[PDB]
RNA sequence: AGGAGUUGAAGCUUGGUUCAAAGAACGUAUCAAG
RNA sequence: ACGAGAACAUACGUUCUUUGAACCAAGCUUCAACUCC
């Protein structure tokens, strides 16, 4: 049985990940963000949310630090996210999407690109000269709905699974999901979280679905 | 794919060195403020031409069609109106733009509403910027 | 999108040209000042009217809704008496704004209510002053 | 556990930050001041006051003045506001998050728009000619609600890090926020200052909100 | 360490500053008075009186003729208000700040409105026909509560600087402080100046008032 | 913001349709530009008081000031009667009237928007 | 006995300054080598 | 009665860390609330 956590990410502030680091102009925005090619509308890689949901959740299992390298942490994190040790190795659970912004309708009908750009610079403190900056960022109130294929392997465990992956989840709401995020960008809030099954059905439903959805 | 400046095109095999003969021409014969001494255009002021070709290069390079959409032919006849209005100000913005010809060229944009097009306007804009700041810079 | 100035139509991609041939039809036969002397309108004059309108422009670019509220097309309706009190002044403005169609152009904008309206307007405004300064 | 420093900042004076983006009229505001693109409410960036509260906090710390590049603080600052130094690399304890303008209503109680034009010019010296421009800026009375992530990781240099926020805070009360500052603009005060647990409970929250709250 | 130097600008005379963006009716006011846009109640520019004390400062410091661009004036005027030359930028030590009125109260008991219209015309000499204009005055007996941030840099030039800042408050006694004050506007006086400091305690800051407030 | 049929924006239309009614079959000696101007110079000195007010509601004083400029206006009608026919044809007094059972400074700044673009549409023609 | 006529005119509408800096540039595991 | 048969180039991994779009700059210059009868 494969399940899958539907849901949205909402932007609160900017989420500025991504890019060729290759040049692009000479005065205009420097470091673009990713997006899907084909559309070229802006883009959540499912990279990016899974390192921070991993390194964020295995933060708080572990309790405290995380000084150690990402194949060894904690026995969840290990089954929830993949491993690769030589002698002790197990497949992840949980398949992560890459995520397309969905609500460019709505940000037409504001009459508003789905992307920003950003005027930074910073000030070299002995000489105080200043050193602009522009980055492209996607704008805040982007909506991304997201897909995740969960690959139920023991029923004796999906209910601690996703008793973590809301204890994930509810990490990044404080957190930023990526690129300059102390500067204040990448503030992600997620909601509409549900769970539903992919062939046939699941007895035992409800106590994920608001395990989850709560 | 292919821009129309005088008596000769200019496409994307000649912008940088159109730009370059243009920058270089600017050099060796400068212009005259109707005082003893000569007068180039500053840093300042074709950053300003160049950030107003910016402010349409950082959404065109994220659009589909190869036929640009109305609000970007907008902006690029504000443009047009903004070069022309700033060069009517100062004569040293006039000697520049007459003669490094930006105002055919964004014309010849105007006409042929291709995306392509305006990329080659946007890249020769680039290396004529890039070529100020090569020759005789006051960094 | 639209704006009508007589039978002949100025949209968004157009402006400039008609800035250009507006300028050039004040110049190449000029106002005549009930004279044989000759006479243009002044700097301080046309752009006092750009000040006319920049004064609702930082309110509407500022701004996010389609149709324009009831407090700026208010201050749209008072353009137009200004542009009708400073025509009255001196007769140079006067045939200065009958030529460059002005009162057909604001009066288009008090006719269709909408946002880029008035930004098409107040890019036709600044166009005409561009092309003014140019020559 | 981390923490929320939730507060707001209140406008003084006006406050213009930042560049768009936008294209200028050639008879209205050049350089306008910086918004949220999806609702054109005007915003405060949250580099602006990361970078003007490091610098604030970084040169009370380091009695005297400061010359040196951000990765060269004390450890009280490299650990707050993060460091990128070769070897000693320290993630930030602090998350800022963008700023919008939070009291729009009570702005349009007073009948109001949410910003202003302010009318400025300069005068050649040997010519008396004068040179004017037109900035917007935000209006004076303009209240900021923030929220500033804080990542408890030690808990006995917790007491130090919040007298270091309340110092910074205290700092850049005399002190503008962006912009031209000097000319008369930036000056903000800092009111509504608490700090409340994000998921569970810490344990001296209370010596943390006194040393806020005063 | 800053200081904050209070203190209380007297109007003698009508004091007509700024450009607003009122539309003014044609039988009424034209180019009236700047306002502190919230309730738009008469407001002075710290960039006015800033320019005003560096322009007065650079006449006496320099003594008699002043031709040069503003960066290039005496090392006392660029430490206390800045530079922007590429070599040598210095930082401000003051801090001007938007003046708003503060005894509307003490005029509501004169009962007379914070503003005047002022009457005017122009003279052609030829024909004698006139050319009149109205222009937005505010009343004389107006104060205007203000304070400027001394920023300490180093005690061997405070001295220096606040003699200074006491040389710039007694040339602008002599002098108009903006609009058409060569015909009748703009006399000031500087009523009760005081310093204190922010946070801590200056050592010798006695002297300081002494310099300062006589 | 109705105030007797007309609007924040339609107040410079009805005033140019006024003007035009005067242009054509005038009074008998039409009316002047000194007048008009009078009735502008007292309309705005009682603005300019009026607009650097704080509040959305009207002091005593002000209504003082809107009450006086009737008297005054009655006084100026009662000198001329070509000024009666251009405050007849106008609704100038009616404006006033409702000014009074209004008693709303957004009316009393169309009232004021209104007159303007009577002595604008008077110049126009 | 007050009538008219000027209700603002001219000038500048931003000037200059830095216009992405430093980091990492794949690490491992089978394959192989021993 | 094919130098063939069987065989995922796969598993693990945040385009991320540090950075005020800043600094400098009077909404000012020149104007008789006036002329005529």
């Amino acid at each position: 049985m494969k399940l899958v956590i539907e849901g949205t990410i909402v932007l609160k502030t900017g989420m500025h990940i991504g890019g060729s680091s290759d040049f692009s102009a000479i005065g205009a925005v420097a470091s673009p963000v990713v997006r899907d090619t084909l559309t070229r509308l802006p883009l959540i890689p499912g990279s990016s949310l899974k390192g921070k949901m991993r390194y964020l959740l295995a933060k708080e299992l572990n309790n405290g630090i995380l000084l150690n390298e990402p194949n060894n942490d904690q026995d969840e994190i290990l089954r929830l996210f993949g491993s690769s040790e030589k002698d002790k190795i197990r497949r992840a659970r949980l398949k992560f999407n890459d995520i397309k912004l969905s609500n460019l309708a709505e940000l037409e009908t504001f009459n508003v690109s789905s992307t920003e750009v950003k005027f930074e610079n910073t000030i070299n403190r002995k000489t105080a000269v200043a050193n602009p900056r522009q980055i492209e960022r996607v704008i805040a109130g982007s909506k991304f709905d997201f897909e995740i294929f969960y690959n139920l392997d023991d029923i004796k465990e999906v209910e601690k699974d996703f008793e973590n992956i809301k204890q994930g989840f509810d990490l990044l709401e404080f957190d930023y999901l990526g690129g300059h995020g102390t500067r204040g960008s990448g503030r992600i809030a997620f909601e509409n979280l549900s769970v539903i099954t992919a062939v046939g059905n699941f007895e035992k439903i409800n106590t994920l679905n608001e395990i989850l959805g709560a | 794919t292919e821009l129309k400046i005088g008596n000769e095109k200019v496409n994307s095999t000649n912008f940088g060195d159109f730009a370059e003969k243009a920058i270089r021409g600017i050099n060796h014969k400068p212009f005259v403020n109707s005082k003893g001494g000569e007068q180039k255009i500053t840093t300042s002021k074709i950053r300003g031409i160049l950030e107003l070709v910016n402010k349409v290069y950082n959404r065109v390079i994220n659009t589909n069609d190869v036929e640009l959409s109305e609000n970007i032919l907008a902006d690029i006849a504000y443009i047009k109106v903004k070069i022309a209005y700033e060069s009517g100000r100062e004569p040293v913005v006039k000697d520049f733009i007459q003669r490094t010809a930006f105002t055919a060229a964004i014309t010849d944009v105007m006409n042929q509403r291709t995306r392509e097009s305006f990329l080659l306007f946007a890249r020769y804009v680039e290396s004529l910027i890039a070529y100020f700041k090569f020759y005789g810079g006051k960094d």
